């Protein structure tokens, strides 16, 4: 009597030892419950805006992708620690010792995401996914259902992620036109601007410690 | 999805193309026309003399005429995105 | 024959599972002990080998393994072992890094300057020094290190209901500036005389345009190049040295400020 | 029911204890399985159109392919939730705790499907497989077999999918054009165009809010 | 039906646990039989025809390997329900109910496959490896046996999805080198051709409808 | 399969090609001729000047010539996929 | 016939499984012994050979791995035909009705399995090993021990994939290099030459009728 | 009744034993010492795992042939026939492993495990417990493994660096080295038979 | 296989190679160097003049001297595999 | 294994590498030199005149010091084969 498994007899004492639908679902999409986790979290963000630090620094594949999904995969363990914190005190304090029921859990467990994630959407997004989907007033949280909820969060923050991403470009564009300006004023045409302006935009981006910057960006704009 | 769709919707990016870089590319030629002519008096054989007043004059020409063709990109791209479910048939 | 009773078979399963998965979420991410040319068995039962030592004197918080409870104390050991692995993959980031980064200015990949489609990177001269790192990081032992590590972080948090401190994340996660500074620290000379000799190529385009960075500098700039990074090997040790022991440093820090505000 | 482990007994009281035949199937099927199942639903187009997207940027994996999965997969979900709950409530409700068997429990959880790719499918490419086949009138939507709507409807969807990634290609291509133009105008002649023209193409991209109104033209377009 | 592990009661409440050199054979060949039925059903020059097409396109992975793969399922099992069903009514109709053994239905539902092998084959590849195999008079098609007709079989589809692979990279050819062609007579030779060449070869395979007319070949140029 | 159907569909591609490619080139071609002769009758000479008026050029033969191509290519490449089938072996 | 395992229960919820070291070494090896069977057969030398090819046509994954897998099955069987019926006529048929024991079959197995891999094994592995080990003079092929003979047919079967594989690539070598040069003497610097060399390596590989030379190469180099 | 389906759950835990028998060979240095020359060939998966591992099987029963007989004479003939205990046998099959493990086990490794195992001073060698050698044993073999392959890695990554230098020089920037190098790589690990040195070097190596 | 197998084999690849590459390359060269000429003689600065010269002398070359250099390569690769059985031992 | 042995490893290694790469390398710049020198001599002056002449050099030099190079690099690969079980720790 496993929990994936279900057993019927038939015939002369011959028991069907078979999958559960239920677990027939999660063995077909195990490789994809890493992706829905990844894009209901802080993910979706910090990998385009480390993405667009990569190529605004001309520099593409210079820190290896393993090493900048980790880092990116701190930063959303630390800005989601009170959600977390919220589905620990709010789902499973009051469940452990069974203290309360399943069906309400599931919801106890999706508000304070609801409410993260709400918070992060776009007014414009959530219009437009309900009149796509000519749902009805929606004018509290509560109503919103995740079917509307899901693709207006991650349109919003690919929208932020961008934004962020094309600040991030303005200093280091500033730094090559200016590299390849002096150089064409000089007479140096044949000279590819690119290579001089590399170390500069290396230096730069360090002397400032626009690392620290960047993640105090990340963490400040977020959640406000 | 018709050839002549396509070279309409084509005629209509060109157009838009050329709206975007007729004044820089017509500052920067003519401001190139108007520093070859002065080389001539000066005879100097200086090869990119003329780089920094095209540098300047395009930039007066992006600050001058900018929100023009940004609002014309915005109503170009809006216009796409708006009629992409009607272009499939 | 050989005799093999139920309680053995399941004890040994419940007991060892949860020192069994922080050990392979340190292996999966981890300087050397994460390579695709290790296969998984192999990371497997190198994770079982260190289980073997990690399970005795060490508090039994046996839950069932098929509940809720199973997946919350899952996170907690895959947050530690990610983060001690991750964490210490900056050094090598580093170094490649700066290779790279000499490389460029080599030369090498100028397919990457011109268009970000196709994989014509192949930072060859990045993947030599990233070697080079990695076999001081063996003669310095620095994956016994990092297994002592793990077995403190055993010690001083256990497995159990307690939420990870997230400070510490936040504070390692800023720590990934170390990077790019430690990448223009070890690439310095390279790059500055790279800049020189690209000016001076520029200086000679000057009286004559028909010289070209194509007919003339890069043969010329990756001779000196490969000149120099031949002539800066010797700088690699001491660096490395440096480079491990303030990211162990970092770590130990790290570790002892996660478990007081569980 | 499902398929799993038989158990039946031999002679004088063995039991023998193997695997199902259907099980093998279902275990073969699993390698390829998630992209069949995928691609019947809205997957293809969205993923295709997000990848074309993202060559147009010029920056080859700047949102990586597990985003772009997560995004695809997100946008599925909102489109196909009336499609999934009719599937539900006809197929996983009367089958998971078996009040039908799964014979015909695959055949009502194919009907909503069926008539949906007859949505979304061409008359053209319908008409050609079904010449191909050599097959009937195929008048009736009963008519159709699955055989014939499967590819038919793939290749609808490739074909809607590169349409919609060549309209999305032209502003980005006049974006390129003007600036390599322009850079060309100036004598900078060995700058390279993408490093210039990347922060430009994103501060459009952002600036016209071009993320809400690809997820709506493709919810509009793909609906039809 | 499929062999597995035996048990017969011994002692007092004691299982015995046995198996056959079957059961050995068949758990090893479970992980080489889905590649064998993939190469036995013309997966391959389908596959390579579509993996030739996406190089051609200039754009790598922007249909993502899964939904190729899912395509070329798609289009084979449209290509083979005859076979597919010829199968079912001779191979597992009669063996689901036990009314005729593994032995003989493998072999049984394995006469189809012969039969299109061999029409697929040419008689070149078939005379060649009949002459490796060093054979006496072999004159029925009945004579040709499995371990000659695999090889050669194997040949024809690669020989034939490579020529259609290299007829179909001749117009992204001919559009590649005409843009840059204008690109260096223009002088902007700095610029990467393939990005104005991509939505170029997108419009022309959106104009030509050449996801129908490559199906449609795949299909035709396949029966023959 | 012979190699002398493979030339014959070489030589097929590289007219198409030609005649798809040959109003592009030949017009500007001829523009930047035309430019550097009055450069030098003018004794001035920037590089750069001559760019503008073959973009000019090579967009004016895109409007003109751009239909007939789009029926060369789309014309050729029909062919190629309906004799697919037949060119196979 | 195969050794198995015994199990009975101990008080209430109990289970105890007794087993032999002969049972316990046939457990172990199930996971292994799919490899070794095809390590005794000329698998690696095809499949190397085969996938150096791959990497040659400059399109590495256009035919996907679990085509050139199958492929390499099936040329594997043609020629291993006579070694496996053999096998089955010396070995399987006389121990599938349990006529003769399996310490001995498993030797008949192998006296077919071990002429092959002297047939193909070079002298100097056979010599270096023996070397290696301090083994006696092994003047007969029986004093070879099979400790000796696998690494050394494998040392060999993998140094002739290598010199076959380094053959195959020459051509294509050349054509990448002439197309190279004549792209950088035409200017375009641009230009990928992957994208006019693929073409042209399926155009060579079509016309000189590529797969039947290659197919036969590697069927004839295991007979001498 | 759910004790036949426990039976069955137990064969399927017990098919990931060998493992560990894996460990106690040649097998862990052998397999990542192959798998860091196919990522020396720049063709990753160009022989496909299970030949790899078959190849690194074949090369550990090589190795591991005299320690194979000690405990066939020493723990399985006895045993077989039912002749001897199995608690006893296990220890019998352990002796010839010990003495194989503490020749190739760094002290480095020892020391570590020693000290993170809050075991008192040891006498002797033979006092060394298995699970504190084996896991030592694991590390010295990967540390080892990495350098043989490093060792092993640097001429192809010369000639990686070479060929894109030059290539780059000759203005070919678009030209993919990785193309042009595996087919030199191939051709110089053919011309100094790099295979038959890597076997005897790991074989030699392994033994001292 | 000898290092001198492998020499010999090499240079004739490297013959083959030359033999497909020499006419190209040395028409594209002399049709560089007259344009060059031409831009000495005459005080034209025109940068990518020469491009489209260049383009027709390779393609007159390409189908002037196609099926022999076809040919060729078609009968080193058939030679190379037939070989192939028997450079290996 | 000391970390000394490591680093002399990587100077031998790229010592190896520049012997190897220096005469390809030096040739081509020689051969671009003489090019650039002898076009400025001239008034002729186009990008792709020199990478001809370099390709032909680099080629020649290849086929002249190629067993040369060869042999430094299986010499090479022998002596770290042979050293191999000496620096096991």
């Amino acid at each position: 009597q496993l929990p994936g498994l279900i057993s019927q007899p038939l015939a002369g004492g011959g028991q069907s030892w078979s999958l559960s639908v239920q677990t027939l679902v999660f063995i077909t999409s195990l490789t994809f419950l890493p992706a829905i986790l990844l894009m209901m979290t802080s993910f979706t963000r910090i990998i385009i805006v480390f993405g667009l630090l990569r190529n605004a620094l001309g520099t593409p594949s210079a820190p290896p992708n393993q090493v900048l999904l980790g880092l990116a995969l701190f930063l959303t363990f630390f800005i989601m620690s009170p959600v977390i914190d919220k589905i620990y005190v709010d789902a499973y304090q009051p469940f452990s010792e069974q203290k309360i029921s399943m069906q309400e859990a599931l919801d106890k467990g999706a508000q304070p995401l609801r409410a993260f994630m709400l918070r992060q959407t776009r007014e414009a997004d959530l219009a437009l996914f309900a009149r796509l989907a000519n749902s009805g007033p929606l004018q509290g949280p509560e109503a919103v259902p995740m079917r509307i909820l899901l693709p207006a969060y991650v349109t919003s923050e690919l929208k932020t992620a961008f934004q962020i991403g094309f600040t991030i470009f303005i200093p280091f564009l500033i730094i090559d036109l200016v590299i390849a300006s002096v150089l064409m004023a000089l007479g140096m045409m044949m000279v590819p601007p690119a290579t001089i302006a590399l170390p500069f935009k290396l230096m730069l981006f360090v002397l400032v410690d626009g690392w620290q910057l960047l993640m105090g960006s990340l963490a400040q704009s977020f959640y406000s | 999805m018709t050839p002549e769709s396509v070279m309409m919707m084509g005629t209509e990016a060109m157009k838009v193309a050329l709206a975007l870089a007729a004044p820089l590319l017509l500052v920067a030629l003519i401001t190139g026309l108007i520093i070859s002519i002065l080389q001539a008096a000066t005879q100097i054989n200086e090869m990119t003399l003329s780089f920094i007043p095209k540098i300047v004059a395009v930039f007066i020409a992006i600050i001058v005429a900018g929100p023009w063709m940004l609002n014309l990109l915005l109503d170009y791209v809006r216009t796409l995105f708006s009629n992409l479910p009607y272009i499939i048939g | 024959m050989i005799q093999v009773t139920s309680e053995q078979w399941l004890y040994w399963l419940h007991l060892y599972f949860w020192p069994l998965l922080r050990v392979l979420a340190l292996i999966s991410t981890a300087p050397i002990l994460s390579e695709r040319a290790i296969p998984k068995r192999v990371k497997l039962g190198l994770g079982i080998m260190i289980t073997l030592v990690i399970a005795p004197s060490l508090p039994a918080n046996d839950t069932p393994l098929f509940s809720i409870a199973a997946l919350w104390l899952a996170m907690q050991q895959i947050l530690i072992g990610i983060a001690l692995g991750f964490t210490m993959q900056f050094a090598f980031a580093a170094v490649r890094t700066a290779g790279e980064f000499i490389g460029l200015q080599m030369g090498l990949s100028f397919a990457t300057f011109v268009d970000p489609g196709s994989h014509l990177n192949m930072p060859v001269l990045a993947r030599i020094m990233d070697m080079l790192a990695m076999l001081l990081f063996l003669t310095f032992n620095g994956h016994l290190w990092l297994i002592s590590l793990l077995v403190d972080t055993f010690h001083t948090l256990p497995i159990g209901s307690n939420p990870v401190n997230s400070n510490a994340f936040m504070a390692l996660a800023r720590a990934g500036g170390l990077i790019f500074l430690n990448g223009l620290m070890l690439a310095l000379p390279v790059i500055t005389l790279l800049l020189t000799l690209n000016l001076a190529l520029g200086l000679l385009n000057r009286m004559a345009p028909q010289l070209s960075i194509f007919v003339i500098g890069f043969p010329l700039t990756l001779t000196v190049g490969i000149m120099l990074m031949a002539a800066l090997m010797p700088l690699i040790a001491p660096f490395c040295e440096h480079l491990f022991s303030e990211i162990f440093n970092l770590l130990a820090d790290i570790v002892s400020e996660m478990p007081i505000n569980n």
